Parts: C-alpha cells; structure tokens; sequence
C-alpha cells in the first residue's frame, strides 16, 4: 500500500515509535520523583498536615479537575514557549542536583523529568510560595513586592498568558480561593519545629537559585526568607 | 499583542468567564475613538516617504557626530540602515493605529529592543531624537484633525518613553 | 493572540507595507457594524448555560451509545467533565466573535485538542455531532429564530454574521475530527 | 481595589441603599467630566520617564548626601532602585486618577510601605522631598503650564482634576511619615 | 563580592560540605598571581589623579557634541561630575585588583548602570571610550610589570564588555 | 557577604578612598601565611567525624539531663539533629578560617538562631558548654597539641591562626545563649 | 601652497614679524574645522575608486560626440587619460582637506588648464559634467556627516568655478 496522503482509508503506522517510547520512560521517571518527593512529606505512616486535598467534599474532586486541566495547559504552550520551558528546567535541575554527575547526567535526557523533580524539590524542603506566612508586614511587603514582579510574566506583552489561568469553568475559581485560603491558614497552623525548618531551607535556596554570589540578594534573602520562597523559576508565567 | 479586544478576553479567560457587559462594551469604544485613529492612519501611509527623509536626517541633523568614523553611521550602508530602522518605526506606529492599541510596537519594537542597542553599540538618545522630531511636527488641523493629533502622537512620546 | 484588526496587520507585516485604502475598506466594516457585532454575541452570553445542555444532553438522545455502561457518559464524574468542555467549546466560539477571526481559537482551546480525545478515549464522531446542535443554535440565537426565545433587538441584517459563526463550528469540527 | 464608581455602591451597601435618584448626580459628573480625565492621564504617561529623571536628580541638587559614601544612592544599583521606584509610585497613582479613588494605593503600594523602608534605610524626607518633586510636576503638566513642553488641548479648566492628583501624593506623604 | 575565595565557599556550600582539595588548591591560585595583581594595585591608587584627567578629556575628544546645550556636558560642574564617575571606575578596577576576583566592579559598578543611563540621558559609549582610552595608553614594562599589564588590562576590558 | 580581602575593600569603600600602602601591610602579610591558613583548613577537614561526637557527647557526661525523659537527646531524631548542628556551625567556622573573616557567620548561623530556640525549646546553657569544649578541640589540631592524635606538618608558630578561630566561637556562643 | 599656516608667516615674513598673537588665533580655527575635514578625507580615501567611476562616465552619457574621428576620446588610450584626469582631481580634493586650504588644487591642476586644454581641443564643459555629477551626488546624512559635506562641496565648486 502506499501512503495516507493519497487514496487511503485509515491512517496507518500505529506502531510505538522512538518519540512514543521516550515519551513514556519519561512519564515513569514523572511516576518515581514524584513518589521518592512525597517520602519526605508523608514519612511516618500517616499523611502530613500538608498533603491534603481541601475542606468541602465538592472542593477535594475540584483539586483534581483543576490540576488536569492545569496539566493539559502545559501541554497546550507554543513552540517558543516549550523550548523555553525545555532548556530553564535543565538549568534549574543542575542547581538542584548539585553535587552528582549520574543525577545532572538522567535530567539532560528526560524532560518531563525536569519539570518533576524541581517541582518537587520545591516542595520537599518547603521552598513553595503557599507553604510560607511571613510573620510581620515588614517580612510581608517584602513577600508582597517579590511575587508581582513574578506575576510580571503572567502577562508578557500586557495580555495575559494561559500558564497564570486559574478558571477553566463556570464557577470554577471560587474553590481556587478557598484551597489556598485553608493553604494559608494550614501553613500558619504547623509545626514550630516544621516553620524554622522552611526558613533556613528557603534562604538556602534563593542563595543558590538565583543571588549567584551576589552580596546584595543573599542580604535580603537572610533577612526575609518570605520572599525568597516566592521566588521560583521564570518558566512558571505565574 | 496588546489592544482593546485582546486584553479584554484575556482577563475572562484567566477567570474563565464569558465576555460579560464590562467586555461588550470596551468594543462600544472602538467605534467612537477608533473614527479618529483610523483617520491619521491613510494619513500617515499615504505620506510615509516624506516623512523618514525629512525626519529621517534629524538624527545626524543634531547628533551630527555619528558620521565620524568609529562611530554607527561611518558608511553609507550603516547610514542607509538607519533610515530603514526609522521607517520600521513609521511602520510599528501606524501599525499602532489600526489595532486600537500598542500592540505590534510592544513585540516587534520595544521588547528586547534595550539590548540590541546596548550590543550593537547603538546610541539611543539618537533614537529619540528623529522620533521627537516628529513629535513636535504637527499643524493640528492640517496634517489631522484635531483629535487625531491626539491619538496620533500618544504612541510617539510613549516610544520616547520606552527608548529612553 | 490576535483579532480581525490584527489580522490585516500580519498580512501587511509580510510584505512591508503600510496599511493603504484598500485595505481599511474592511475595517470600516468592521467598525460600522460593530454594534450589530455586540448585538449579535449578547444573544449567545444570555442563554448559554441552557444552549449547553440542550446540546450535549440533545446528543444523548440522538445517540444512546454513550450512556451505555462503561461508554463515555456513565459515570457521574464522567458526564461532569463532558458538561466541563461542552460549555469551553462553546465559551471559546464566544471569543472568535468578539475578536472578529478564529486567530484566538486554535492556539489556547483545539491545540492539541485533537490527539487528547484520541489518547483519553473520547469518540469523535458524537463530537461533531455535539459541536453541530450548537452550530444550529448559534444561527438561530443572532437571527432571532429561535422557539421559545425572542429578544428585544433593532431588526435590520445579520446573514453575514451567521456565516462567520458558522464557519468557526466546523473550524471545530474538522480540526479535532 | 476600588474606584469612583463602586465606591457609592459600598457606602450604600452598608446601609442596604439603592443608589437611587439621589446619587445620580455625582456618577453624571464623572462621565460629563469623563473625557478630561482621559485628556488628563495622557499628559502623564507621555512624560513618565522624564518626570521620573526629574525628580531623583531634583533630590541631588536639594540634598546632595546621597551619593556620598554611606549614602542610600551611592551604589549603582541603589540608583537604579531609587529610580525603579521613581514610577512604580507615578505608575500606582496614574490608576488612582482613572479610578477616581486612591483605594489601588491604599492595598496595593501603601499597606506596609512606611516600615519597610526605615528597616531597610531609607531616609524619608527624601522620599518626602521625591514625592513633593513629583507633586509639582502634576500639576504643571496637568493644566499646561509646564514651562517648555505645550500639548494640544481643548479648552476649559482642570483645576479640580490638578486637585485630586494632588490630593494623592499627600496620601503617599502622610502614610510613610 | 564574587572573589576566588567567595566562589569555592558556595560551591561547599552549595553541596553541604566541607572543603576539599578542590576547593584548598583554588586558593593556592592566590599565591603565584597575587604577586602579579597586587603590583598593579598600588601603581592605580598612587596615581589615580593622573589618570582621571588625561583619560576624562579623551571622553570629550572623541565625543566633543556635549557641550552643545541639552547634552551632558554642558556646564562646568557637570563636567566635575563627569571626572567623579571614571575617578569611581578606576576606583573599582583597584577596587577588583586587590580582592582577586570582579566582585566590587560587578556589585557597584555594573548592577544597574543600565537602568540609569538609558533614563538620565547618559551615553555608555561615551563612557567607554575613557575606560579604553587607558588601555592602550598602557605600556607594558613602564607602567607596571608585564604580567601585571596583562592582569590590569583584563579588568579593563571586562567592563567594556560589561557596558556593550 | 565578606571576607578578608573584601573587607579592605569596604573598609576603603567607608570613606571611598584607595587601597595604598597605608592597608596593604595586613594583605601583603595575608599570602605570606597562606600556606599557613591552607595547612589550618587541611588540619581541621581531616577530623571533623569525632570532633563533633567529642563535643555532643562532652555534653552528655556535664548534662546527662537531655537523656532525662523529656530533654533534648531523649529522641533519636532529635540526636541526629544536634549531630548535624553540632558540624554545620563546624563547617561555618572552617569557612570562616577559609575566607580570613566571620562574614558567613552572621547570616547563615547566627542571624535567626536566637529567634529559632525559643520556638524550639532548645535548653540555652546547653549551647555555650557545646562550643566551648570543640573550641579547645579546634585549636588543639591547628596547634597541633592533640593528645590522642598527630599530624605531620611544617614547622612555626601557629597561634595568631589559633586566635583568630579563638574570636570566632564566642560570637556564636554569645546571642544564642 | 595656499593653506592657513602658509598664510599667516607669509604675511609675517612681509613685514619683517615674528609670529603674532593674531596668527595663534588662526590655528586655533586649524584645531576645530579639522574633524569634519579630516573624516570628509578618509571618506574619500577608500571610495575613491566607485568615485570616479561614476563620475567619469558622467561625461560619456552626456557626451556622445567625443568617439568621433578628431575629438577628445576617439580611442581607448584616450578614455583612459580621460578616466585619469578626473582620477587626478579628486586625489586634489583629497588633498585640499588635509591642507585644509585651497593650496594643493591651484598650484597642482589648475594652474595651466586653461591654456594645456585649449590647446589639446579638450572641451571645459565635459571637465565640468563629471565634477558637477558628484557634487549633487553627495547625500548628507548617508555618506558623510552634515558639516563634512560642507567642506567636500566647497573644493568641488571651486573647480567647477575655476574651470568655467
Ligand atoms: C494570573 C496569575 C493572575 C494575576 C496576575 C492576578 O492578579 N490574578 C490572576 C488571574 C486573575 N483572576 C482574576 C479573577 C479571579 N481570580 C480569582 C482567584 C483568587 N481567589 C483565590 O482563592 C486566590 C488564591 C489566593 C486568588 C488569586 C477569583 C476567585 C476571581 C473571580 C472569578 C469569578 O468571580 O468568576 C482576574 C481579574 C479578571 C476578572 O475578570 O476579574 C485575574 C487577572
Ligand atoms: C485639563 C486636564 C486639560 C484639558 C482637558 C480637556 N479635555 C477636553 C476634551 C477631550 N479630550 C479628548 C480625548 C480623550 N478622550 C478619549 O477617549 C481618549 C483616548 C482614547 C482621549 C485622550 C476628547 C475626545 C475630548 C472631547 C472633545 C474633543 O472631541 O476633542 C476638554 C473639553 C471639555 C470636554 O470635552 O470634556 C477639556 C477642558 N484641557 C486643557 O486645556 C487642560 C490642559
Ligand atoms: C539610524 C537612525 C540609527 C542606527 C541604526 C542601525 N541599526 C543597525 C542594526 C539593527 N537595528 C535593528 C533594529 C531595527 N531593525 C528592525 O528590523 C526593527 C523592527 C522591525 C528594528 C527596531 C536590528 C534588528 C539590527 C541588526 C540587523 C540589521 O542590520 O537590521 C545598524 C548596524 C549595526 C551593525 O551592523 O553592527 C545601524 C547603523 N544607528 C544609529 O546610529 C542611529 C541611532
Ligand atoms: C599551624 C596552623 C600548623 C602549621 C602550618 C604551616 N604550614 C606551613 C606550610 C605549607 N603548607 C602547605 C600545603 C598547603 N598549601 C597549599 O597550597 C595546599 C593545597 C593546595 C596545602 C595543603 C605548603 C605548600 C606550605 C609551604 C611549605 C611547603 O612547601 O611545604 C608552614 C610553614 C610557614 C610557611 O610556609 O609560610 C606552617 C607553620 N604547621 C604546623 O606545625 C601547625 C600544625
Ligand atoms: C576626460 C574627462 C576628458 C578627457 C581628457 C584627456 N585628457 C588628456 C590629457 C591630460 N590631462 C591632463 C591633466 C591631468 N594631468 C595631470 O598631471 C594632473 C594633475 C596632477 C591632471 C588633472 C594633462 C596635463 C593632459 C595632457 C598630457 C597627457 O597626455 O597626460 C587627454 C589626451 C590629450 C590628447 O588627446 O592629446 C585626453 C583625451 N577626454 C575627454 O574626452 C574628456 C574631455
Ligand atoms: C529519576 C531519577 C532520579 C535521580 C537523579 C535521583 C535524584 C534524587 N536523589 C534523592 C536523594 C539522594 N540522592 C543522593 C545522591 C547524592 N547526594 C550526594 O550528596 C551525592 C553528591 C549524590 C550522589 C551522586 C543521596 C545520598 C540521597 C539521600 C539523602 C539526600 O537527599 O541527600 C532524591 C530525593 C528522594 C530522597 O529524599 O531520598 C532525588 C529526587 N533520584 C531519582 O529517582
Ligand atoms: C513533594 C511533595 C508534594 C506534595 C505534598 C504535593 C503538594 C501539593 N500541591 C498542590 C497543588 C499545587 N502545587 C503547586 C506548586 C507550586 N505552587 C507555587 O506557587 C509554587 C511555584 C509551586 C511550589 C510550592 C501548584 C501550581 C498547584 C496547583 C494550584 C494550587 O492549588 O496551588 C496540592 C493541592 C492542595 C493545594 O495546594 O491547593 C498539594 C497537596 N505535591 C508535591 O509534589
Ligand atoms: C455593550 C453593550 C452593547 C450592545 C448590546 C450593543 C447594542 C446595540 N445594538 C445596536 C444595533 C443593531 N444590532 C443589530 C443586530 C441584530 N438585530 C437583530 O434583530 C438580530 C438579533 C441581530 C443580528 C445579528 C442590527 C441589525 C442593528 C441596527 C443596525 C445597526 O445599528 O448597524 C446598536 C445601535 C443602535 C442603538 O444605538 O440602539 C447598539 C448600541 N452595542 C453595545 O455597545
Ligand atoms: C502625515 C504626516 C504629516 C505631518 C505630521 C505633517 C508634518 C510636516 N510638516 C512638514 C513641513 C511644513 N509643515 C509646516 C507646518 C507648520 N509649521 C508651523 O510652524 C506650524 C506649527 C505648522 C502649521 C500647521 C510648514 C509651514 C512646512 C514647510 C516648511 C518645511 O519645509 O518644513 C513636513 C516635511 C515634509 C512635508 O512637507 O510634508 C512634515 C512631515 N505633514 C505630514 O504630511
Ligand atoms: C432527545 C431530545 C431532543 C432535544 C431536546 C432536542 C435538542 C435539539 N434542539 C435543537 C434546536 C434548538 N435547540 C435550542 C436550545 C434551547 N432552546 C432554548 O430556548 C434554550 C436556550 C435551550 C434549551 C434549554 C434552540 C434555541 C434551537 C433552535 C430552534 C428553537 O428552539 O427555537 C437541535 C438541532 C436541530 C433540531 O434537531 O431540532 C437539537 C438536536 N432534539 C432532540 O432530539
Ligand atoms: C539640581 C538640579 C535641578 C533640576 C533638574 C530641576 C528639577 C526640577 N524641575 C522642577 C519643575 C518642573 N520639572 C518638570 C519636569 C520636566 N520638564 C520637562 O519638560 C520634562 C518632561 C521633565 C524633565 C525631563 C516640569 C514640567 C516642571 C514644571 C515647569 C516647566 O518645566 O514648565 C522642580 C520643582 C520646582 C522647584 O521646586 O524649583 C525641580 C526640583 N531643578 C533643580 O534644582
Ligand atoms: C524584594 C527583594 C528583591 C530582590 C532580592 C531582587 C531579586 C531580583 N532580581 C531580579 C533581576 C536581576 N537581578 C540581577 C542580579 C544582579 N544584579 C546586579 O547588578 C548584581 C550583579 C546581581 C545581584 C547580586 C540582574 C542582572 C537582573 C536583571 C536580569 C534578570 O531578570 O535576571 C528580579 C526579577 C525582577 C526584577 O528585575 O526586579 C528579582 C526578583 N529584586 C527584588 O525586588
Ligand atoms: C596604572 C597605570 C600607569 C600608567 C598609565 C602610567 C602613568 C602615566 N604615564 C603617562 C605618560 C607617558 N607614558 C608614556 C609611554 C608610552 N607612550 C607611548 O607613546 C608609548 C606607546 C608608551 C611606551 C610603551 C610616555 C612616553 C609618556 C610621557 C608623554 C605623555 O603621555 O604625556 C600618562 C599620561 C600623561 C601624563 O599624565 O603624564 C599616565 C597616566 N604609570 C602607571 O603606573
Ligand atoms: C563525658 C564524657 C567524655 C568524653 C566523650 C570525652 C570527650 C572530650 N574530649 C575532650 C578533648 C578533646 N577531644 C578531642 C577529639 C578527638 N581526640 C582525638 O585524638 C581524636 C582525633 C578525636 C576523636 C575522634 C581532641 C583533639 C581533644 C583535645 C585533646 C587531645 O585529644 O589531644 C574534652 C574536653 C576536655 C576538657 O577541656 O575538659 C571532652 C569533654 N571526655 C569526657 O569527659
């Protein structure tokens, strides 16, 4: 037979190619950072205090619902824009698995690999810019001024992106309120042990992923280490 | 792409709206304020020659030190590739017209823009000074109407406010 | 992301030229029948979330396959998240009426739209049976033809308007076909 | 954040009123007064990179202590974030004058602002003295006396609109005093 | 400060460890060139007003357009202002020869010089004809050693590329 | 941060003058006792495993009251957490002998700690007793009078590299206490 | 040799003077109308051969007549001294802006014309189409600066005069 260009009734050559199977190894490493990165949350046999869905029993099905159809807008960025998003996870992975060759040598192969582990990374040591409540406005207006210029590329062009979309339904953005209100709360209700241990680790995370020897950032940074959590990569639009 | 429709249905789609009556009628002002953009837009592309010749030399008009050698215009094709960075700016304003806002000069002119000139040692006070003087060239009622002027010129000092 | 003003602008982008008489004649086109534009899409926002269910509900009578047990609309999750996207589908027509082009349709709602359905298990053949019975309510809604529905309107033309919307339904129909 | 039209709907939610009859004419007269506030706002933006030079380097000539060594503008990077918030603060209070209220300041720069720059050591009568720079230059540009840049105009009196950008610098200069 | 001695503690760090031998014999890089780099210290800070005056009028050779008025160089205590910022630089480059490293060039010299001098009007490539100009004015066995004439010319050069 | 030659640097940056002959004495004389400082860091990276277990158990045989249920070595968590403490601020100070000066102490050890005890419950007398005794263990290898282990090295005077880890563990045993 | 400094000690040796300080007034004016003279002369200096290409068959598209038996280019040994005759008077005006005076034309190719053309039958008219072919071939913000066109079209209209 010759090709579904000319004079052909069904499209052909459903065979698992290179690409489908790289993209599959790829999934996998998805499915074993994501469970090695979630030991350290849920440690002991019970699940941690941060490892929860929502309150109301409609808004822990809507965490779910958003997060596929957040996952679906990853897939839906522009050539430029997943080339960019390719190479910035390969530069923020090396920082985060700093000190090996194997483990900088695995993420220049898979890239969805890159968008798990520095995702996870994140929130292992506590990094996140939801896990943290400054305890003063002083520490706050430094955690308030970081995160606009990081909403700063929400819009690019003054036109907003699909990477900072939170609605995706009707009714949809009202449970994106209340999850991360409780968020809030749930992050300023742990542990006294948990809180002094996302501090150090946030600081030492900004000195590392974005100052680069710089005196003036890792200052600001031991100072308020808020707004060293709410610094993240440039690739997240949001 | 920054505009009246584009940043309107961007704003519904981060909430995953519909276009409700707020979003109708941002367009409801693309009717009385767009007679008068569109008008000074034909204006500026039936006339555009005369304007990047005359206007075009008074970038070496003051700063008259470029033609120097060393400097960016030491030749006659660093020269001929001024005039035609200028008349790309004649091109991004009026351009700026028909969209109804600042779109095409906010991707294809002012983004990225402050470091092609840093590398390529371009002086952008020399810039800003061909474009302010068509800023400053403007009869209201003759070459526009008198709103058109308006509207017109918001695009060039806002240039001048992105250069410098 | 772009419209009917920024459409004429890339094609005067690729071959240099400023944008002349001729081709501002479709503008002023387009501005003088903005107001019919306005009045055409608030009869699709006013009764969509109704137009919704009279469609992908209407494709369940058409087509009982699909409420079969372990077809596409058995499960209450399931028939939830068909009820998710059928009123996506009919918010992202929405925008292609506003912006006077489908420019803002193929990159945020049917990029990738087409494999996703393919790869998850969704039969695509009641797809365009569910995209059409909003095809037909669109050309109903902005040319006041509805049953049980008419609004007050300023009467007048609106035959090319409903070849516009109609020419996004099937732009639907043959991309994630 | 709020502006000049919802502020009457909070005033009257609170005592569960209509904005009924009574509270018609202060919303007329914002649109009658409507398009000097958009003729208002563009003698802003046009200017707002040179208001900004005029301002900081007004501050050197008054007080000539913050370039010297120990100095708040001594570093390059310190007059580079002297100067970012040149505009960050004409940016916020170009939208108080479109909304009509400087409720977008009161959340948006001036919650937090006062402290935050005694702990990182900003002197305030600078910042004092950048403010009261940038008071002048509204109120010249606003009313076209500014003594060697003239825009077209149409005629009339903007006196009151001088007064109600000037009435939100002194909001700034109160709440970090 | 990023130095030879501040790169090696972060890179520990970084790691969470102690220092090694990698990170010992990068100080050991301080021993046989800090002989060479220190030798061109104090020679810029024995003679840093000579070197101001006739380098910060080859500034104003090459671009003499500046004391035409609305320019930078339009009265005198401007012009006293304009010895200050290359009496700042060759400060920094001592500034950067006595650390081992870039650090006091790149934390107070080059962060956010390009923000002020697209703003105030100030062209950088009038700044970087001063800073060259005292390159290759620079003599290799007479002005200072001659590897220390290669060690302070690499500075040099640094901020040319820093400011193009 | 800092360090030894930054901080001429700042101390020249406090009035902008040079750095001449007046403050080279102190960096001309900083490469001649390199080779001395190098053969400290070597001293102190060989033996940092016991050196720690020498001053948390040192702790226990004065303090047997972390032990007592209820104290702070009761869990082996928390054991494992004054283990890794107990050489974090054992590898800040061999950063410190590294860089000439105690820069790195005062942001990422010292600055915070006073405000995380108290959320911790952390016993304060606990904390100069730990210090103070691997402070007598630290310039017991950089005077190379260990008296359980020896080291081979080159011949000199070594107690001005003694004294400047001497001024560097009372500043941390200081504030947090 | 008719130049500034050939000149003012030509007047001083008239009078039996040493120089004076009216004439350390004149080569003040030396040091400012060299820099649009000087870069108006290297920008004659590597264009030179596209100069007077154009400028030569200026003459021949005019001037058909010349290949006619018993005129001026009848043959090819003949085209050829006409193409060096105008390659001789721009490397003259090359020379004028170095002098800065009028001293290399006069005295190297304008002295004689007169009565060495005449005698030859070599039309004056055809000598003045191709020097006032490139003297409005000149583009003032694209070859050259605006007041370095100023001095290149002043020793070109001083032959065109002389000739005529
Ligand atoms: C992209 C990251 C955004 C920027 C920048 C921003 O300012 N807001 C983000 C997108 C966005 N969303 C709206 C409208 C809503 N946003 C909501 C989310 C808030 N609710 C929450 O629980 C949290 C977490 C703290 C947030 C931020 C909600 C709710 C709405 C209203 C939706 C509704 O009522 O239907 C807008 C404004 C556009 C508009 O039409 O309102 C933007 C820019
Ligand atoms: C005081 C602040 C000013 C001044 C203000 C006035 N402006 C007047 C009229 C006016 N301005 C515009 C353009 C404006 N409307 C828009 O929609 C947009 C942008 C999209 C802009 C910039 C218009 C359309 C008008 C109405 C008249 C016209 O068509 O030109 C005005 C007259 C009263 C009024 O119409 O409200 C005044 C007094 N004038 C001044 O002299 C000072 C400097
Ligand atoms: C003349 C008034 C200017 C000047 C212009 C020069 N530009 C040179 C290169 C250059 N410029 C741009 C930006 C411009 N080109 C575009 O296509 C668009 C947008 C549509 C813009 C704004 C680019 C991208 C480039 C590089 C490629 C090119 O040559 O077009 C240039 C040559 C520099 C070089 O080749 O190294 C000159 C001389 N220079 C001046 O002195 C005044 C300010
Ligand atoms: C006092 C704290 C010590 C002690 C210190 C001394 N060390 C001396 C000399 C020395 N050490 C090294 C090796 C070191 N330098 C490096 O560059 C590297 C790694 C890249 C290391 C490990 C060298 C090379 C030298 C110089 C002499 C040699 O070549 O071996 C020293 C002599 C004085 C001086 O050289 O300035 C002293 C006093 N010695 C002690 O006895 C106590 C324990
Ligand atoms: C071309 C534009 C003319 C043309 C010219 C011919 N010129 C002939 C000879 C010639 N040209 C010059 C002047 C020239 N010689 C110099 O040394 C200098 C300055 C340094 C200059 C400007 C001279 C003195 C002569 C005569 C001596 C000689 O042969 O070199 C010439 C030959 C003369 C003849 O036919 O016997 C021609 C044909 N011919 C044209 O058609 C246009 C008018
Ligand atoms: C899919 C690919 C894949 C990888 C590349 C690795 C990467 C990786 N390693 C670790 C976890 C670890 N990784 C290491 C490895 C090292 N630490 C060092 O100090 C050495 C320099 C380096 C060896 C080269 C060690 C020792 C741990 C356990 C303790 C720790 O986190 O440091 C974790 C977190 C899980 C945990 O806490 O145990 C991850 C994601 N794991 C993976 O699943
Ligand atoms: C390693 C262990 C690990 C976990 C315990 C979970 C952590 C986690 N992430 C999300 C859910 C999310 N988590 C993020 C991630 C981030 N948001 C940001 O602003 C930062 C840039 C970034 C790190 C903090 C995002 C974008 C969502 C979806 C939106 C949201 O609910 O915040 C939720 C749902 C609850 C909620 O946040 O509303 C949970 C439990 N994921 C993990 O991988
Ligand atoms: C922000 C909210 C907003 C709107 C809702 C519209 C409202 C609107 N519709 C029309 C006006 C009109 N609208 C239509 C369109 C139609 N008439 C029908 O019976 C069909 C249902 C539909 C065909 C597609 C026609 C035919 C006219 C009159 C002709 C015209 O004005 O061009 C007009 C102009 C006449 C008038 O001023 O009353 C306006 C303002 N514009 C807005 O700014
Ligand atoms: C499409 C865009 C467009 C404009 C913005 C104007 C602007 C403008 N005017 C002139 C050219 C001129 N413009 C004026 C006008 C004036 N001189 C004054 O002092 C008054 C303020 C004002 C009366 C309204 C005059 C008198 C000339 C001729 C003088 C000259 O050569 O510049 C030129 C040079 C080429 C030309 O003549 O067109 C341009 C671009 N004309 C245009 O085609
Ligand atoms: C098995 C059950 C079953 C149905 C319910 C209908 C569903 C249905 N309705 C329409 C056709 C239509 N459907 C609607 C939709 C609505 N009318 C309104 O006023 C509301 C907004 C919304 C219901 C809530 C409209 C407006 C038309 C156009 C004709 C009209 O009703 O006036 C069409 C396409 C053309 C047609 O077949 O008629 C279909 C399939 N058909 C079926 O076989
Ligand atoms: C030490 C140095 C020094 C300066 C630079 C000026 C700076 C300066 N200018 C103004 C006063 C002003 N400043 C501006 C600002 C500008 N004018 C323009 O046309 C441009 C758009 C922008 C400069 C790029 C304006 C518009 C006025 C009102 C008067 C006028 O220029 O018409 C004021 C307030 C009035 C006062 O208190 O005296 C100051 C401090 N004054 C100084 O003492
Ligand atoms: C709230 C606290 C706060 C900080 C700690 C900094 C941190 C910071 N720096 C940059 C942005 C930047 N940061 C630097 C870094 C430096 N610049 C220099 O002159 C030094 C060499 C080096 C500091 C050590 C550079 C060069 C940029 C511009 C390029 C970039 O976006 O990275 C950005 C992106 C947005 C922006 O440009 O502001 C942020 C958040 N900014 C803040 O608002
Ligand atoms: C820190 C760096 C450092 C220096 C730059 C010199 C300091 C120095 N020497 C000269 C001065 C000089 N420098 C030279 C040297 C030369 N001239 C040439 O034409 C040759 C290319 C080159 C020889 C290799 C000469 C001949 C003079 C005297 C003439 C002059 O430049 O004024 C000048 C400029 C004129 C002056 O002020 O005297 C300076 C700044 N010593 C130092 O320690
Ligand atoms: C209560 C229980 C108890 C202990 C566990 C030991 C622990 C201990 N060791 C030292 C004192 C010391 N401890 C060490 C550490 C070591 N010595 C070596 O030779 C090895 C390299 C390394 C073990 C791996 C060193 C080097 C000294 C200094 C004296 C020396 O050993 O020469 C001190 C300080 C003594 C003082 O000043 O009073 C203490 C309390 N002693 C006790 O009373």
């Amino acid at each position: 037979q010759t090709g579904l260009v000319n004079s052909k009734f069904s499209a052909r050559m459903a065979k698992k190619t290179a690409k489908q199977t790289k993209n599959k190894v790829d999934e996998y490493m998805a499915r074993s950072v994501q469970r090695q990165y979630k030991q350290a949350a849920v440690a002991t046999g019970v699940y941690g205090t941060q490892c929860t869905e929502g309150t109301v029993k409609g808004a822990a099905e809507a965490s779910r619902s958003a997060a596929l159809s957040r996952q679906f807008r990853i897939k839906q960025r522009s050539a430029f824009s997943k080339a960019h998003d390719l190479f910035e996870f390969r530069k923020h992975a090396i920082i985060a698995a700093a000190g090996c060759s194997y483990e900088e040598k695995m993420v220049t192969r898979f890239p969805k690999l890159a968008a798990a582990m520095v995702l996870g990374q994140t929130e292992m040591m506590r990094t996140c810019s939801r896990y943290v409540v400054p305890e003063s406005v002083e520490e706050e207006y430094m955690a308030a001024s970081v995160d606009k210029q990081m909403k700063r590329r929400g819009a690019p062009g003054g036109v907003y992106s699909l990477s900072c979309a939170e609605g995706v339904a009707k009714g949809q953005a009202e449970i994106a309120r209340v999850s991360a209100l409780g968020a809030a709360y749930r992050a300023a209700s742990k542990s006294a042990s948990a809180v002094t241990a996302e501090r150090y680790n946030s600081m030492a995370y900004g000195r590392v992923h974005f100052a680069h020897g710089c005196s003036y950032e890792e200052q600001q940074f031991n100072k308020y280490p808020a707004a060293a959590a709410a610094m993240r990569s440039d690739s997240y639009g949001y | 792409m920054k505009s009246v429709i584009t940043t309107v249905v961007s704003a519904a789609d981060a909430a995953g709206r519909f276009p409700s009556n707020s979003d109708l009628e941002s367009i409801q002002g693309n009717i009385q304020r767009s007679a008068a953009r569109l008008e000074a837009a034909e204006k500026l592309a039936g006339n555009h020659e005369a304007v990047v010749k005359e206007a075009g030399d008074a970038c070496f008009a003051k700063y008259a030190y470029l033609k120097n050698p060393g400097e960016a215009g030491e030749n006659q094709e660093k020269i001929n590739k001024c005039y035609r960075d200028v008349d790309h700016y004649m091109r991004l304003v009026n351009y700026c017209l028909v969209v109804g806002g600042t779109g095409p000069l906010d991707e294809w002119g002012i983004a990225g823009a402050r470091e092609v000139y840093r590398t390529l040692n371009l002086p952008t006070s020399a810039y800003v000074a061909s474009i302010a003087y068509t800023r400053d060239r403007l009869c209201v009622p003759r070459d526009m109407s008198a709103q058109a002027g308006v509207e017109f010129s918001a695009y060039l000092d806002y240039l001048i406010n992105a250069l410098s | 992301m772009l419209d009917a003003f920024s459409r004429v602008v890339v094609n005067s982008d690729a071959k240099a030229a400023y944008v002349g008489g001729s081709d501002l004649q479709a503008l002023k086109s387009f501005i003088a029948d903005g107001n019919k534009r306005l009045d055409a899409v608030n009869s699709i926002v006013s009764n969509a979330s109704c137009m919704v269910s009279d469609a992908v509900s209407g494709m369940i009578c058409e087509n009982p396959g699909l409420i079969s047990p372990g077809g596409n609309c058995y499960t209450n999750r399931r028939m939830a998240a068909c009820l998710r996207d059928g009123e996506i589908i009919l918010r992202y027509v929405s925008y292609a009426l506003l912006a006077g082009d489908a420019s803002v349709l193929e990159d945020r709602c049917l990029n990738g739209l087409k494999e996703t359905y393919i790869a998850l298990g969704v039969p695509t053949n009641s797809s365009i049976r569910a995209v059409s019975i909003m095809k037909a309510q669109a050309v109903a809604f902005i040319t006041n033809t509805a049953t049980e529905r008419k609004m007050s309107f300023a009467a007048g033309d609106c035959t090319s308007l409903a070849s516009e919307v109609a020419s996004y339904f099937d732009r639907v129909g043959a991309a994630i076909s």
